[PDB]
RNA sequence: AAAGGUUUGGUCCUGGCCUUAUAAUUAAUUAGAGGUAAAAUUACACAUGCAAACCUCCAUAGACCGGUGUAAAAUCCCUUAAACAUU
């Protein structure tokens, strides 16, 4: 249950830069010298989903995995363009370096946040701008002139207003819906009754 | 949903209707406003369906489309 | 199917997952299925709010008025979106259920003064 | 009034296009993209020549400059206030017209607010909802975290401004703040450290020198365009700023002298130039080397 | 008055196609104008009951 | 090895690259052509060459073809007006033969191009729906909008099972 | 095709429906009889509505 | 065989019998009968000129003949008669691949 | 398919079989929690409850939604005419 701790925690990228690292790796890459272990000649099309379980590593531990000074961050770049194919730009698939599934998505979220920040350089495409006029004189983007009833203060339409009713017209309906009656309503507050806390 | 061939239901066999309670002021107030409102949306309507038919009488017989007919034909 | 009878309409289509809806805004003959057969999709309705806590209607106004001018009809909770984003007048149980609101809230806080006001009389007795 | 220059004018482009210059291999040079098998063809030497014309054909639609525009004027308009509808919404609503075939600048984008008020879309609110339902490849719908101040000084340092570029015009729009903000920074940083070379042969020189112009800086362009043996680059640059900055000093002396070539850039030195002393120090060199040599 | 945003789309096509004018577009309601609701309806198209009983 | 002569002929992009799009009044092609003789030479290789590419742009257009019935070749196009275009093609190459009736019966390249905008016209890029159709199919895909509960789970506050609970609560 | 085969008895049925529906059509005074104790109308048994009651 | 030759990018497909001789006989039978550009170049007199989309249409020329440049242009054909193979072909006629091919595999 | 194993004393050719990849159903052994999607032996017989109303009477609706894969080489795509139990 006791895991090694990197010295190299803080400042993932000193590492690669160590002799430590060149003695171990040299100047390929870090996944160079891994074979997985697998029956027939048609690996599997997805790797182990994780070499380290409760502190415990399985049989072949993966590139990363296997060498626990190795830290995928976004700000260790040099390990990062190890993953990443320098003549289209992709990165690789995991059985392409025998990376576990877990290292996998945890290496993608890492180019993908390098590339964000401009720590990892990627190929940014020309393209032009979205608009062939350029013109702002439309009235979706300008003043339209103000409504007259806008500019007065009152509702766009009459009936949006409480209009009260004829008496007349109150006693009609009290007629026709005799027996079946709910008190009546006045005029409603001006503006919304502010809620109570 | 049922048919009309299916068998009522005898746990309804009771129901009769509840109308609900009638607010004088309010329901004559609504009244009036679902009459303007349908008359307002219904001239709305109208323009909507004028511009259908002016759209499709110029394609079929517009300006362009008369010389664009005998242009061919040339 | 085969329908017999029926208008066209323009309606919402649920879409989405459990506890996420979403609404595509369409154009069907009334008698198909709420997600089945339409006509044609005239935009969508994001009812939860976003980053920015904007609720995003997207509507092509230029194929609605069409399909209004050939006798489409609308549903209520459509109607209630054209009207709140001015292409149509505000229905009329939006002004009433709104005018309801105000009632009640007006109560709410009559009832609160009331309390408070009872509250008083027990300041006063201590 | 005599007109003030534009940036798209016949003139001011022919000066801008001579001065950016054209490299087939620079314009043309290798994407990191995803590859194919190269073809192979067998050409004689005329035939050469004229798929060398084509490919200077492409290279100038390649360096076709992106527009310089005034920063837009915020939209405020209130269409309506229904007061009705107060407190009867927690939430904004966006409502987006997207009928197919309208200019995105004459679409309507319109806003609810709980408190009633319908009212025009900001700008802001118009570029990140038309990407939602028009999407631009290369635009995204948030805005992205490479232009903030930390992560573009990343870029400066790698000497990738030409990148910061290309990706400012694609996520935003010519006349926004957002993209004069970026574009200003980026033809600055060029300038303290004399980083021109990087913007040679590409589609933002002319709106770097546009900037510089404009701004009554481009002494340090003139210093590096002569260092470089590009002499008629410079004489452009004093003509275009003798162009768009006629009362001034400079373009009257030059009038009084009838100065052409190599005099329009004395004639700067003495009358405008910030540094004037290092530029005709520069010129003063590069005539002893063009003279002693041949 | 028409609605305000279809009142503000009308407004800016005058705009655009060069016509300048300050007149408020209005709808005419006088050619749609709705019977009352209990208005006798046509007895002519109307359905009869059939003759089966429950 | 794919069979016969000339297997290119086979492949959709060759097929693909023939030019001439027949107006609507154009019905009926017939081909007369002799299969021996030297004056008929580019009528033979445009019926080897050309008829599949014209064929394939033209489905609805009956090409129907006579051998060594006449002296001559010759191409004689059947309109739905009644008339009737004949072309001459002896002593003509193959790609002159194309030319010809691409000028005289040949669609423009603006009405083709006309056509194929019409037909994406109900294509919008806004819609949502399945893959087949649209671009997107839901809108917690578009960023910056509630994720889907699947991918990421909803805060509890705005489930249903955490709403029904507090009001059995109240 | 030509397996689909005819369907006598559908067509008889059909013009046999049709037939009894003419010769045995009800009266006003059988479909709009009601029973004023219970207010239901004996030829289908609905109950008027409470508001005409 | 490739790694000891030093190519690191190619496909090869391999049919008929698998006999290993035959197979390394009739490989190094076919990669030492080769033709360079330069050789291709002398051969017809005119340059040869590469295209690649990453480049756009920018010509970048490979090889020039060592002696005197020809003007009389290549014969270009309007339809070729190039044998072609019908598993090539099969591809671009929209026809489905086997499960088997194109998966996915450790680094070569 | 980037293929592999397996005829012989041995080699080569031809040729089948099988292996390595992927997914669904069931079964053995085994498993904490949460979110999501989907739920499927059987056109076999069905206990019970529910699934169509509405509404000032006339009418309208119960022709939909929901279910199954019965029958049928049954269809796809396209042309013409006509109504529509409609708006
Ligand atoms: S697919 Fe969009 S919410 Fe689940
Ligand atoms: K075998
Ligand atoms: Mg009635
Ligand atoms: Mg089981
Ligand atoms: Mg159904
Ligand atoms: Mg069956
Ligand atoms: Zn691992």
């Amino acid at each position: 249950s006791s895991l090694p701790v990197s010295p190299y925690e803080s400042e993932p990228w000193k590492y690669l830069d160590s002799e430590e690292y060149h003695n171990r790796y040299g100047s390929r890459p870090v996944w160079a010298d891994y074979r997985r272990n697998h029956k027939g000649g048609v690996p599997p099309q997805r790797t182990r989903k994780t070499c380290i379980r409760n502190n415990k590593v399985a049989g072949n531990p993966c590139p990363i995995c296997r060498d626990h000074k190795l830290h995928v961050d976004f700000r260790n770049v040099k390990l990062l363009e190890q993953f990443v194919c320098a003549h289209t730009g992709i990165i690789f698939h995991a059985p392409y370096t025998g990376v576990c599934m877990k290292q996998h998505k945890k290496l993608t979220q890492a180019i993908q946040k390098a590339r964000e920040c401009g720590l990892l350089s990627y190929y940014v495409p020309q393209v032009e701008p979205r608009d062939a006029d350029f013109g702002t004189v439309h009235g979706a983007v300008s003043v339209t002139p103000p409504a007259p009833t806008l500019l007065s203060g009152e509702p766009w339409y009459p009936w949006y207003s409480w209009q009260q009713p004829p008496e007349r017209e109150l006693s009609r309906l009290r007629r026709l819906y005799q027996g079946n009656l709910l008190e009546e309503s006045g005029p409603p507050p001006e503006s919304m009754p502010e809620m109570p806390t | 949903r049922k048919t009309r061939h299916d068998p009522p239901a005898k746990s309804k066999v009771g129901r009769v209707q509840t109308p609900p309670a009638v607010d004088p002021a309010e329901f004559f107030v609504l009244t009036e406003r679902y009459r303007q409102y349908r008359e307002t949306v219904r001239a709305l309507r109208l323009e909507f369906t004028l511009e259908v038919r002016r759209k499709l009488h110029e394609a079929r017989a517009g300006v362009l489309a008369e010389r664009k007919a005998q242009q061919a034909i040339t | 199917k085969a329908y017999h009878g029926g208008h066209l309409t323009i309606r919402l289509a649920l879409g989405g997952c459990t506890n996420r809806p979403f609404y595509r805004i369409v154009a069907a003959h009334n008698k198909c299925p709420r997600d089945g057969r339409f006509v044609e999709q005239l935009g969508s309705y994001d009812p939860l709010p976003n980053s920015h806590g904007e609720k995003l209607v997207a509507l092509n106004l230029d194929r609605i008025r069409h399909w209004i001018g050939c006798g489409a009809h609308l549903s209520k909770p459509m109607e209630k979106l054209l009207g709140l984003s001015g292409f149509f007048p505000l229905h009329p149980m939006m002004i009433t259920n709104a005018e309801r609101l105000r009632r009640r809230r007006a109560r709410e806080v009559l009832l609160a003064s009331q309390k408070a006001e009872s509250e008083a009389k027990e300041t006063e007795a201590s | 009034e005599v007109k003030k220059p534009a940036f798209m004018d016949e003139e001011v482009q022919r000066i801008l296009t001579k001065i950016t210059g054209l490299d087939l291999q620079k314009t043309f040079r290798p994407a990191i993209q995803p590859l194919k098998p190269p073809t192979y063809k067998l050409m004689t030497q005329a035939q050469l020549e004229e798929a060398t014309r084509l490919a200077v054909e492409a290279a100038k639609v390649r360096l076709k400059m992106p527009p310089v525009l005034e920063e837009r004027k915020p939209i405020n308009d209130v269409l309506a206030e229904d007061k009705i509808l107060e407190g009867t919404e927690t939430n904004k609503y966006v409502f987006t017209d997207i009928s197919y075939n309208i200019p995105h600048r004459e679409r309507f984008i319109v806003v609810r607010e709980p408190s009633g008020t319908l009212r025009k879309a900001s700008w802001e609110e118009r570029d990140r909802v038309i990407q939602i339902y028009f999407p631009k490849e290369g635009r995204r719908v948030l805005p992205p975290v490479i232009f903030k101040d930390e992560n573009l000084k990343t870029m400066y340092s790698q000497d990738r401004h030409a990148d910061v570029l290309n990706l400012c015009v694609a996520q935003f729009e010519p006349d926004s703040a957002e993209y004069i903000k970026v574009h200003h920074q980026t033809y600055e940083d060029i300038d303290r450290h004399g980083k021109y070379e990087l913007l040679r042969s590409t589609r933002h020189f002319g709106g770097m020198a546009w900037y510089f112009v404009n701004k009554k800086k481009i002494d340090g362009l003139l210093i590096d365009q002569i260092q470089r043996d590009l002499v008629d680059d410079a004489t452009s640059l004093v003509q275009l700023y003798h162009m768009l900055h006629p009362d001034g000093q400079s373009a009257q002396e030059a009038k009084e002298q009838a100065a052409e070539g190599v005099d329009l850039i004395k004639v700067f030195a003495k009358t405008e130039a910030q540094r004037g002393a290092y530029i005709e120090l520069a010129l003063q060199t590069y005539q002893e080397i063009v003279t002693s040599h041949s | 008055p028409y609605p305000p945003l279809l009142r503000a789309m009308i407004l800016a096509e005058r705009q655009k196609n060069g016509d300048t004018s300050v007149q408020e577009p209005l709808l005419n309601l006088e050619r749609t104008r709705m019977r009352p609701w209990d208005y006798p309806a046509k007895q002519e198209t109307k359905g009869r009951a059939k003759g089966t009983p429950v | 090895p794919m069979k016969g002569r000339f297997p290119i002929r086979r492949t959709l992009q060759y097929l693909g690259r023939g030019d001439v799009v027949f107006k609507e009044s154009v019905k009926i092609m017939t081909v007369n052509y002799n299969t021996y003789g030297e004056l008929g030479e580019g009528a033979r290789k445009f019926v080897f060459f050309n008829i599949p590419q014209i064929q394939y742009k033209n489905p609805w257009v009956q090409i129907m073809m006579f051998k060594n019935m006449t002296p001559s070749p010759f191409l004689r196009f059947y309109l739905d007006s009644g008339e009737q275009v004949l072309v001459d093609v002896e002593t003509k190459s193959n790609k002159e033969i194309m030319e010809h009736i691409k000028k005289i019966l040949g669609k423009k390249e603006e009405t083709l191009r006309e056509e194929e905008l019409e037909k994406q016209q109900r294509f919008h890029p806004g819609n949502f729906g399945p893959r087949k159709y649209c671009l997107r199919e839901c809108m917690c895909e578009v960023e910056g909008q509630v994720p889907c509960p699947g991918l990421v789970p909803l805060p509890k506050e705005m489930t249903g099972k955490y709403k029904a609970a507090l009001k059995a609560s109240t | 095709r030509k397996k689909v085969r005819p369907r006598l008895i559908a067509e008889l049925a059909r013009r046999v429906r049709a037939l009894r529906e003419q010769r045995n059509q009800p009266r006003d005074s059988q479909l709009y009889a009601l029973d004023y104790e219970t207010l239901t109308r004996p030829h289908s048994g609905r109950r008027l509505p409470v508001r005409a009651w | 065989i490739c790694r000891l030759i030093g190519i690191k990018d190619m496909y090869a497909r391999v049919t008929g019998s698998m006999n290993m001789l035959n197979l390394t006989r009739g490989l190094f039978h076919g990669l030492a009968r080769q033709e360079t550009h330069q050789h291709l170049a002398d051969k017809k007199g005119l340059h040869v000129v590469e295209f690649r989309e990453e480049c756009g249409p920018l010509p970048i020329v490979v090889a020039s003949p060592h002696g005197a440049l020809s003007k009389e242009p290549e014969p270009e054909p309007e339809v070729p008669d190039t044998k072609l193979d019908w598993q090539d072909v099969k591809a671009m006629q929209g026809l489905k691949r086997s499960v088997w091919f194109n998966l996915k595999r450790p680094a070569t």
